[PDB]
């Protein structure tokens, strides 16, 4: 009925299909990682065909999508995996597989080019003329929600000066161990934002890991031009709101599911497991803020944990049609071969 | 060399290593500084997760660079 097709719930995976379903809705990335050259890849022990078999299920199955064969690819065929990494470590993980096997292609840094960005380190002595800069890629950006209304905040936060004092002076050359600041600013942001919200954390109080329920306010419409050090005036860091990844739980364990709006035009779909339906605005958005308002009467525990955005500028490209004519013969009758059975 | 980690906090610490130091000789001195376990400590330079194994000079890490620190908590 959306025309979308979900994945099974067949084993405890935690986070995965949430993820595989914003990867896949990356329509740039799903189209490179068709091109990956797996004519020669063993058809059980390779992480990039696994992840075409799924995309090009997802793309051409009616029914839900099957993921045994891509965690048996990963090596992660119980929980105990899922529960010893998170959705930024997969991602992470995943990307740089299917980056490393796009190298000598004619794909070649497809994943820089949709998520890497440029960030400054700057540090500035208090008590001598000594400052020094250190540029560093980056490829998600870790936001701080603890104590912040919203996005804008944490990106307030993100960008704030730090004292480097105490046991952490900062090594100025020839001045020796001197107080400093340090702080970050954003030179460049990537066409496809990942943005990962720090709810799950280690909390030194009640010593003991957490979820930080709180509310979490993030926007539709996302302006960042005014966080990067030079703007672009054919090209604001206008970002679109794409993907929703929601967790629904507690300290104990939980519920996961992806809202996305696969065509950036605001029509927006619930993705849990093998069951897709079309949704409302405020349901993807709004209704995964969390908080607390009438907590007596019920748990408020459903909230957004990761975000992706992408840029406006870039949208009709990072979204562009992903045709049968762009998938490689090779991998077709491969696939078409494989369902044997 | 005097290199920087991001920790949990957010707040940032200074960290004297070797570029011969291995990523394990690194986790143990953050250990040495912060408390946190290296079975506990995922460190990642430039968006990329350092492996067990591997040094410094596999990764360009230079006087400056910033590891960030993300704690391995269980789940999902």
């Amino acid at each position: 009925h959306t025309g979308y097709v979900g994945l099974k719930n067949q084993g405890a995976t935690c986070y995965m299909n949430s993820l595989l379903q914003t990867l896949f809705f990356t329509n740039q990335l799903r189209k490179a990682v068709y091109m990956m050259p797996t004519e020669g890849d063993d058809s059980s022990k390779s992480v990039p065909l696994a992840l075409q078999r799924v995309f090009y299920e997802l793309q051409h199955s009616d029914k839900p999508v099957g993921t045994k064969k891509l965690t048996k690819s990963f090596g992660w065929e119980t929980l105990d995996s899922f529960m010893q990494h998170d959705v930024q470590e997969l991602c992470r993980k995943l990307l740089d597989n299917v980056e490393n096997k796009m190298k000598g292609t004619c794909v070649e840094g497809t994943i820089p080019k949709l998520f890497r960005g440029k960030m400054v380190s700057y540090i500035q002595c208090k008590e001598v003329d000594y400052r020094s800069d250190r540029r560093e890629d980056y490829y998600d950006i870790q936001l701080s929600i603890k104590g912040k209304k919203n996005i804008f905040e944490s990106f307030v936060d993100y960008v704030a000066v730090e004292q480097l004092d105490g046991d952490n002076k900062y090594d100025a050359g020839e001045h020796g161990l001197q107080e400093a600041e340090k702080g970050v600013k954003f030179l460049t942001l990537p066409p496809v934002l990942h943005l990962q919200l720090m709810r799950f954390m280690y909390d030194p109080q009640t010593d003991q890991n957490i979820k930080i329920n709180d509310r979490f306010e993030f926007p539709e419409q996302l302006p960042l031009d005014e966080f990067l050090q030079k703007t672009d005036p054919k090209d604001p860091a206008n970002y679109i709101l794409h993907a929703v990844l929601v967790h629904s739980g507690d300290n104990h364990g939980g519920h996961y599911v992806v809202y996305l709006n696969p065509k950036g035009d605001g029509k927006w779909c619930k993705f849990d497991d093998d069951v897709v339906s079309r949704c409302t605005k405020e349901e993807a958005i709004e209704h995964n803020y969390g908080g607390h308002d009438d907590d007596l009467s019920v748990r408020h525990c459903t909230n957004a944990y990761m975000l992706v955005y992408i840029r406006e500028s870039k949208l009709s490209e990072v979204l562009q049609a992903v045709t049968d004519h762009d998938i490689p013969q090779q991998l077709v009758e491969r696939l078409q071969e494989e369902k044997r059975i | 060399m005097q290199i920087f980690v991001k920790t949990l906090t957010g707040k940032t610490i200074t960290l004297e290593v070797e570029p011969s130091d291995t990523i394990e000789n690194v986790k143990a001195k953050i250990q040495d500084k912060e408390g946190i376990p290296p079975d506990q400590q995922r460190l990642i330079f430039a968006g990329k997760q350092l492996e067990d194994g591997r040094t410094l000079s596999d990764y360009n890490i230079q006087k400056e660079s910033t590891l960030h620190l993300v704690l391995r908590l269980r789940g999902g």
